[PDB]
């Protein structure tokens, strides 16, 4: 993974990589020269799976100070990366209050998990 | 400045020393560090569990 870098970073980027590199020495410990090396970057992924997973869906209920019913369900579960999201809404208003805009966002997360740092909400 | 820098006699046959200000203007003046501290209660329950140098 790497994260994205900003308009004045120079050197190497951040997030975690791997490398495998070959070297000509007498002994392990001792020395590592420039001349008698050669490093190569290898990525480690994952893909889709192959079966897809229950429907998302999700559901809320507000009663204020008579409820207000809020339904959201996507089409699939497991998207690709440039195809569309569907998200279907049913709102149900039985209260005297009225919904002014209605808000839909895609959210991503990152979570740092070796030293203690907060997680990346975008 | 409004009111600058007494003797109180509660009962009894002595009076005791006091600053000329009741202890309302005491509690007047605590009132905005009350405030204060509501403001950083509730700034600090909200995020509670922040995991950053060693869960401050």
């Amino acid at each position: 993974v790497t994260l994205q870098p900003g308009p004045e970073d120079t050197g190497k980027a951040c997030g975690v990589d791997y490398e495998v590199k070959a070297f000509c020495a007498e002994n392990l410990e001792e020395k590592i020269h420039k001349r008698n090396s050669v490093r190569l970057v290898i990525e480690k992924v994952q893909y889709a799976p192959e079966r897809p997973g229950p429907q998302p869906t999700a559901e809320t209920t507000r009663q204020f100070l008579k409820p207000l019913h809020l339904e959201a369900s996507l089409d699939k579960e497991i998207y690709y990366h440039g195809e569309p999201i569907s998200v279907n809404v049913h709102v149900t208003n039985n209260t005297n209050k009225t919904v002014k805009k209605i808000k839909i966002s895609v959210r991503q997360y990152a979570d740092i998990c070796l030293f203690n740092t907060a997680q990346y909400k975008c | 400045v409004v009111d600058p820098p007494r003797t109180l006699d509660p009962e009894k046959a002595r009076g005791v020393l006091k600053c000329d200000i009741s202890d309302l203007s005491l509690i007047c003046s605590l009132g905005y560090s009350i405030l204060l501290m509501v403001t950083c209660t509730v700034y600090a329950i909200k995020t509670r569990g922040v995991p950053e140098t060693f869960n401050e």
